[PDB]
């Protein structure tokens, strides 16, 4: 269930611990899910108010959200998570091909004319 | 025989003016091409649809 | 004055730099293209002009320093891309 | 206006002709079915444009023209400098 | 006025042997001689030459001599022994464009109207073509003098001929770059001409030696072209110059992908043509 996106069925299994306590393992399983949603809050989202993504992990309203809102972006504002979905700087590269391909074109001519 | 052959010639000259006035441009309204042929809009729109088919 | 990156000024900037209204700068630049002092193109709806060529002027002993340093790192670029060719196609002809 | 403009509005051209915007369209109609001035007009944004084909191939073709004009010019100065040093420090 | 010049390798060689014959002076001598040829169809032709006696003293270097009787009779012999041949101008050995060559051309223009000169090389090291030629133009013009006259280079190349192509290709018999395939262009102008552009970038670097320290005349008519070069520097990589470049790589390589696909099948048909001659003889011959 951790392999696919399913998170709620994971914590339905945190309502289902049958054998022994499993306490220290699911509490590490808390922490590796805490940064994961703090990782997956960083996708291309819109404004989220301070209720919706406030409760996607577990929490009601502690200052733990500011511990995540100042760790990454999505700036603390008027009931808002600000979206920095720019993804604009990297394209329009002729140069990165023009170094690599000029290598490759001569590499074509090596095993084309010179007998090996 | 002319009374038989006029109706088939009318269709050919209908689309011959219809590519003439439609030629000089890009996206355009349907309300003007009916206004520039002096003809209706529903029949022209079906006849326009036959061209792209 | 503008670099070769854009050199694409707007009509409002001419309305600032020549304090003349909007409805006369098009009459101005059509004269400038007709005489032959500038060679460019004119947009009207985005309010910009793509100037391409300007008349060559004179310059003192300071603008040659601009042509000194802008020319100097173009030396090593001719060096660097050729250095592949004498190294990668070296056995193709000795 | 086809030669020196790229994209003008329909209202702007009719004002330099001092006549109706429909009368402007009848003028540009019988010239491009005459195909002596090419134009691609619009009747929703009023945005016409001059000498605007799709240009698949002429980009790199006109770019290759600018190389040869450049390379013919860098050969012009080179054999013009080396004589200019010979009229001050010859002997 | 003149499109271009055409030089044979004979007259190219017919200066070098004279440069050997006066090489025993040691101190200083430029080879100056009469250039013969026949310009037709607005194309300058050069066929034959000799050299005229010529000396030069360094103090007051405006004193030249052309023994015109040697110019009269030997051309009269050459007009006799080849009436197709005539005068075309003159030449000099041309290391570095000596000063007397402003009026040598004006001394002997009463024979040839467009008395062209030719600058050659005696110590060959370059990456270009080591034959240079100018032309005579004069001006009562922009700023310099009331009487102004400056030479202008008309383009130059070594013409061949069906008679002499037999000779030079027998006379080479040396290291050669024949069999023009995928590789001759790589070395005649991709290894070489990129370094050919070096000495032209570095040539205008040499005029640049006057920023505050060099020679006293400054610019006026040198920078109109240099202002243009950074202006006519090509388009940046943002437009469909990016996109239409990937477009044609996506077209030119498809032809290579077809042509290389053919190359594998052809040699495979050759492979069976050796397996027909391997197995069908070991039982037959042994």
């Amino acid at each position: 269930y951790l392999m696919e996106g399913s998170y709620n069925k994971v914590f339905l299994a945190k309502g289902n611990i049958p054998a022994e306590s499993y306490t220290f393992f699911i509490d590490i399983l808390l922490d590796t899910i805490r940064d994961e949603i703090a990782g997956c809050i960083e996708k291309a989202y819109e404004k989220i108010l301070f209720t919706e993504a406030t409760r996607i992990l577990f929490f009601n309203t502690p200052k733990k959200m500011t511990d995540y809102a100042k760790k990454r972006g999505w700036v603390l504002g008027p009931n808002n998570y600000y979206s920095f979905a720019s993804q604009q700087q990297k394209p329009e590269d002729t140069t990165i091909p023009s170094t690599e391909l000029a290598k490759q074109v001569i590499e074509y001519a090596r095993q084309l004319e010179m007998i090996v | 025989i002319i009374s038989t052959h006029l109706a088939k010639l009318y269709d050919n000259l209908l689309e011959q003016n219809l590519i003439r006035v439609i030629e000089p441009f890009s996206r355009v309204q349907i309300e003007h091409i009916s206004s520039l042929i002096k003809l209706s809009k529903a029949d022209v729109e079906r006849k326009l649809s036959q061209m792209i088919l | 004055t503008r670099p070769a990156n854009h050199r694409q000024l707007t009509f409002e900037e001419i309305a600032k730099s020549a304090k003349i209204t909007v409805n006369e700068v098009e009459l101005l630049v059509m004269k400038a293209l007709s005489v032959g002092l500038v060679k460019g193109s004119i947009d009207e709806v985005d309010k910009r002009v793509h100037m391409t060529w300007v008349q060559p002027r004179v310059l003192d002993l300071q603008q040659i320093k601009g042509m000194k340093d802008r020319l100097e790192f173009w030396c090593t670029d001719v060096k660097s891309m050729e250095m592949l060719v004498e190294h990668q196609a070296h056995d193709i002809l000795t | 206006m086809a030669k020196y403009y790229t994209r003008i509005t329909m209202k702007r051209m009719a004002q330099l002709l001092d006549l109706s915007v429909d009368e402007s369209e009848a003028f540009l109609s019988n010239l491009v079915v005459n195909k002596t001035i090419f134009a691609k007009v619009d009747r929703l944004a009023g945005i016409i444009n001059f000498q605007r084909p799709k240009d698949p191939n002429n980009l790199l073709n006109d770019w290759s023209q600018k190389l040869n004009s450049l390379m013919s010019l860098v050969n012009k100065t080179t054999h013009l400098i080396a004589k200019e040093e010979m009229i001050h420090n010859l002997q | 006025a003149v499109q271009k010049v055409v030089v044979h390798p004979l007259v190219l060689l017919s200066v070098v042997d004279h440069f050997n014959r006066i090489g025993k002076v040691g101190n200083q001598k430029r080879v100056v001689g009469v250039l013969l040829g026949s310009w037709q169809k607005k194309v300058l032709d050069v066929s034959n030459s000799f050299a005229v006696p010529f000396d030069e003293d360094d103090k007051d270097d405006s004193v030249w001599f052309l023994d015109h009787d040697y110019l009269e009779n030997m051309y009269g012999m050459f007009k006799k022994v080849n009436a197709r041949e005539r005068i075309v101008g003159w030449y000099h050995t041309g290391p570095k464009l000596h000063k007397n060559d402003i009026a040598i051309n004006e001394l002997m223009k009463r024979y040839c109207p467009n008395s062209v000169l030719v600058i050659i090389d005696v110590k060959p090291k370059d990456l270009g073509l080591p034959t240079e030629a100018y032309i005579s133009v004069e001006e009562v013009h922009d700023d310099g003098t009331p009487t102004s006259k400056t030479f202008e280079h008309v383009t130059s190349e070594i013409g061949a001929e069906e008679a002499e192509e037999v000779g030079v290709e027998h006379l080479l018999r040396d290291i050669k770059d024949t069999t023009v395939g995928t590789l001759s262009q790589r070395i005649t102008n991709q290894v070489h001409g990129l370094k050919g552009l070096n000495s032209k970038l570095l040539d205008i670097r040499s005029y640049l030696e006057k920023v505050a320290t060099g020679k006293l005349p400054i610019n006026h008519q040198i920078i109109y072209q240099l202002q243009d070069v950074f202006n006519l520097l090509p388009d940046v990589s943002l437009q469909e110059f990016v996109k239409a470049f990937y477009l044609k790589t996506n077209d030119q390589m498809v032809v290579v992908y077809l042509a290389s696909l053919i190359r594998s099948v052809v040699a495979l048909h050759n492979l069976i043509n050796n397996k027909i001659a391997n197995r069908d003889a070991e039982k037959k011959e042994g």
